[PDB]
């Protein structure tokens, strides 16, 4: 399960 | 440590630093910045965040490589140097706990920010929960609960549904429902209805914010199929 | 700071840190085993290696990565930050190249220790070289070839061609003609003698042996790829 | 041009 990552890829 | 270095200095050098791939100076001019004392601009909130995110992202990625390494062994080096990165990935666990208790989180007024915080300080004292084993396990984890659910009942008052705090928030709690509550069905939930009343927002978007929270949601629906 | 860990306890954690990806630990534990005094088997100089390589490689990445910020540019903000991240690869280089000279070199006497030891000083040498503007960058820069050229003459004396750390060696001696010494055609032609030395002699090896040296060869050919 | 990698990939 992934949560949210930071930035914009 | 970074008391003599001006505000804006801290700033830039932490933009540099992400550039640079330095996540952990990142944090320390991050932290240095927060504790100027003055309220954080909505680009600097998200500076302060990837900072701590990439580096006990680093440290839980370790953590579970040691501790599967230690699980599979059951000399003390193992556990000891578990037990090392363990203590370490707290101490940066309780740093941005602290800088959202003093001062970041009380002197946040507007929704963006007061929404952005108490989703951070869910997201901490879930990665403490992660390597949690003793008296406060529980607690720990009635911490985040508490942190995210205040943060959901303000974004669900103040925010449109598409809104990228909103969906991130709901995504990570989503992700604490499953792993670490043990409440699989409430993650299911709660992604499936923020994945449908954001759907149904979409109309109002402009195409840059359409992108934005369309990419929120396909996080959503890659845990729904994971999870179903 | 690690005196009071056992020997092997440092070997032992110096693996679980490359396996966890923890590279400035890593180099922490290998430097305590140097410190204890007792010559490093050949598995233990790999570790050692591969931990500063890896630290430095970093370090080297994020100066880069400044440095060209820096140019595009000419506050004192990205210099400052170049410098501070400049002062931290200098001193990691430093602390390599002392571990070598107190008191690694001196102890090796078979060729295979030895030799990778120069190498690794000749390395060391090169990324303080790729930093330097100074009263020693000339200095600097004679203090790499001195040590590739020792580690060389031994090498070839001692070590069929295909020996991977005399493979290793030559690759990273041309790099240093060509990046550093400003002498492309001296790079090239090392580097061309070397593969077709190897070539001539890969009909003597095992599988196994054979995949190392082609490996290595592989890698020179690639260089003179982009230099020719 | 690149150097030498510490380990087999
Ligand atoms: C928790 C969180 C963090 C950042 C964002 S964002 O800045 O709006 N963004 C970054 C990548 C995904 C999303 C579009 C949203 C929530
Ligand atoms: C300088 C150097 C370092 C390591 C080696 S190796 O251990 O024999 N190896 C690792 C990858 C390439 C090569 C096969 C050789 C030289
Ligand atoms: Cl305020
Ligand atoms: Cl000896
Ligand atoms: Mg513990
Ligand atoms: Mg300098």
């Amino acid at each position: 399960a992934g949560s949210i990552p930071g930035r914009r890829s | 440590a970074m008391g003599s270095m001006e505000r804006a200095s801290l700033i830039q050098k932490a933009k540099l630093a992400e550039q640079a791939e330095r996540y952990e100076d990142m944090a320390a001019f991050m932290k240095g910045a927060v504790e100027k004392g003055e309220e954080l601009s909505c680009e600097e909130r998200n500076l302060l965040s990837v900072a701590y995110k990439n580096v006990v992202g680093g440290q839980r990625a370790a953590w579970r490589v040691l501790s599967s390494i230690e699980q599979k062994s059951n000399g003390p080096e193992v556990r000891e140097y578990r037990e090392k990165v363990e203590t370490e990935l707290q101490g940066v666990c309780d740093t941005v706990l602290g800088l959202l208790d003093s001062h970041l989180i009380k002197e946040a007024g507007d929704a963006e920010s007061r929404v952005f915080y108490l989703k951070m300080k869910g997201d901490y004292y879930r990665y403490l929960a992660e390597v949690a084993t003793g008296d406060d396990k529980k607690r720990i984890i009635d911490s985040a609960r508490s942190a995210y659910q205040e943060a959901m009942d303000i974004s669900k008052k103040e925010m449109p549904p598409t809104n990228p705090i909103r969906l991130g928030l709901a995504l990570n709690f989503s992700v604490f429902h499953y792993e670490i509550a043990n409440s699989p069905e409430e993650a299911i939930s709660l992604a499936k209805t923020t994945f449908d009343e954001a759907m149904a927002d979409l109309h109002t978007l402009s195409e840059d914010s359409y992108k934005d929270s369309t990419l929120i949601m396909q996080l959503l629906r890659d845990n729904l199929t994971l999870w179903t």
